[PDB]
């Protein structure tokens, strides 16, 4: 059956610039293409049908072109809300088929990453346990380290990560680092340390607390 | 208004299995399409089969076996999905979607997450997150809260019931120990909190468990 | 009035219900078909016109049983309609003819 | 007249897993495409028929899939019986003709 390609996977572009999206079927379906949008834990989006028609809804910044077996999702300087999977689908013969995808991603400004440290609450130990959040918001590039000292020394065990995709507000990134620990382990320690190491400072940013 | 609701999630044990609902509402039409379309994390759109209600014919995905039975209710405008004999493989979100029989669909569920494990549905923890007494503040302060202890996935976290968007971030979940835990941030302008309420909404669809949590600063 | 102006008209009514039943039943026959074109009801219409008419361009076709049985019945109902029409000109013209002498 | 490659000519996998065997035809063939199993010492035996119609007799444990120029015969969950060679053959146009085989090996 009908096998659509997308490539690249993934497209990198300056914010306002002009970005094609390329779709390539594997014979000639004329113009029976259609493009869809899915944010990060969104449902997909229908943008343009029959590879030129638009949509009510859709920013006219949105265009699609081609016939035959190539075709393109062009839109005219993009930004923020643009970043998405961007996904092409073929009716001219049964059955339906997808193409496998393509990553919109943005190059904006370098951004240091705003820290913020959070104790655990009152609820939590109560129940038994203390989490130490601590918060490396809206930064640029993706790439980017947090160490954990309790007591001034570095701390590895209980430290589970987690990252955001790029954000379509901003297009900038965020992390965020948990150290879970008994109420008890948290009860014999006293200062709490939470630094991160970012392209955009020689010298890491901190962010401490003391129960 | 919305036009097809699905359930947010589905426990399944391996080997049992589950039969999903899209409930389509606005203009009906006798050459309605609704078709199912699978998504596992990370990954693309796949296509698993069609059925038109009007008249009961289903068609189904001939490049993969066969986990699905399609199904409609005329009365009731809704299109079922039955998922066999499940197994870990099968765990993705399934979206329903509708087509007006020209090819392109139209419209999208928001999509039923459907987990397949040995495990047991659990409600998540909610605790806040309010800067401690030594954190300076700067012209905006960050507040957040902390869901764990939770199965299966997903949770919906809004914040002053979807009144506060911008400046939020839910961070993806991370599963350890048969539990997912994630945290939401929110960022608001120092000199409005706390005189004007934050509250972090959380919703489970798993075990149809949602509660608020009012974020206020430590004593 | 005249039945044969009548069966004229009752054949175009007719003809075009068979048009759009015809249409629908195709999509129905032929999804399902690994590379069949006769999918979406728009072409699946314009498809039956140009069956009914003889004319088959094609630039689409049915690939199934059913589809080429519903094919036939479309090409049966345009082949009749057309003639009853030629025949009920006819018909006219026969009569207004032996009025003219 | 129409060529059918059928490639790797081996293909191994573990008890119980899912295998692919690959046909693919030098020009577009529609869905006239059959399948048959030709274990040692045994003549050829029809698996599916038409690219995906199944056959009377065969466990559904097989399935085929493909139109026009790419076709796969599909095995669910293999096992030891099914150890063997399969063909493809092609009906579109005259003449008939045979693909070069694939093996299956445990
Ligand atoms: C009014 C004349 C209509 C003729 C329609 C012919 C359809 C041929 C076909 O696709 O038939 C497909 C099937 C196999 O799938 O062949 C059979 O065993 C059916 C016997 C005709
Ligand atoms: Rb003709
Ligand atoms: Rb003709
Ligand atoms: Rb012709
Ligand atoms: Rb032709
Ligand atoms: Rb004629």
């Amino acid at each position: 059956d009908i096998l659509l390609t997308q490539s690249p996977a993934i497209l990198s572009v300056s914010p306002g610039e002009r970005v094609s999206f390329s779709c390539r079927a594997s014979q000639s379906i004329g113009t029976d293409i259609h493009w869809y949008q899915q944010r990060t834990n969104g449902s997909p989006r229908l943008l343009i049908k029959y590879a030129s028609e638009s949509i009510s809804g859709i920013p006219s910044r949105f265009s699609g072109s081609g016939s035959g077996t190539d075709f393109t999702l062009s839109i005219n300087s993009v930004e923020s809300e643009d970043i998405a999977n961007y996904y092409c689908q073929q009716s001219n013969r049964w059955p339906f088929t997808f193409g496998s995808g393509t990553k919109l991603e943005i190059k904006r400004a370098d951004a240091a990453p705003t820290v913020s440290i959070f104790p655990p609450s009152s609820e939590q130990l109560t129940s038994g346990g203390a989490s130490v959040v601590c918060f490396l918001n809206n930064f640029y590039p993706k790439d980017i380290n947090v160490k954990w000292k309790i007591d001034g020394s570095e701390r590895q065990n209980g430290v589970l990560n987690s990252w955001t995709d790029q954000d379509s507000k901003d297009s900038t990134y965020s992390m965020s680092s948990t150290l879970t620990l008994t109420k008890d382990e948290y009860e014999r320690h006293n200062s709490y340390t939470c630094e991160a190491t970012h392209k955009t400072s020689t010298s890491p940013i901190v962010k401490s607390f003391n129960r | 208004q919305v036009q097809l609701q699905q359930p947010g999630a589905e426990l399944v044990k391996p080997g049992a299995s589950v039969k999903l609902s899209c409930k389509a509402s606005g203009y009906t039409f006798t050459s309605d399409w609704i078709h199912w379309v699978k998504q596992r994390p990370g990954h693309g759109l796949e296509w698993i089969g069609e059925i038109i209600p009007s008249y009961g014919r289903a068609n189904y995905n001939e490049k993969i076996q066969k986990k699905a039975t399609l199904t409609a209710d005329k009365s009731s405008s809704t299109a079922f999905m039955q998922l066999s004999s499940l197994t870990s493989e099968d765990s993705a979100v399934y979206y329903c979607a509708r087509e007006r029989g020209d090819g392109y669909f139209a419209v999208w569920g928001a999509g039923t997450t459907v987990t397949v494990s040995s495990a047991k549905t659990t409600p998540p923890s909610v605790y806040p997150l309010a800067p401690g007494s030594a954190a300076q503040t700067n012209s905006m302060v960050t507040l957040g809260c902390l869901v764990k202890g939770y199965f299966p996935e997903p949770v919906t976290v809004t914040w002053n019931s979807g009144s506060l968007s911008s400046g939020v971030h839910t961070f993806p979940a991370v599963l350890q120990s048969d539990l997912y835990t994630l945290s939401s941030s929110v960022t608001v302008p120092s000199s409005s909190w706390p005189s004007e309420t934050v509250t972090c909404n959380v919703a489970h669809p798993a075990s149809s468990t949602k509660v608020d949590k009012k974020i206020v600063p430590r004593d | 009035s005249a039945l044969h102006w009548r069966a004229a008209g009752a054949a175009t009514v007719l003809l075009v219900i068979v048009l759009l039943a015809g249409s629908y039943l195709a999509v129905l026959a032929e999804r399902g078909a690994p590379g069949a074109q006769l999918i979406t009801y728009p072409r699946a219409l314009w498809w039956a016109c140009e069956t009914a008419t003889t004319v088959g361009y094609x630039d689409l076709y049915p690939v199934t049983l059913w589809g080429r049985l519903v094919a036939v019945v479309v090409m049966v109902a345009g082949i009749t309609s057309f003639g009853l029409v030629t025949a009920a000109l006819a018909t006219w013209f026969v009569g207004r003819e032996q009025e003219r002498r």
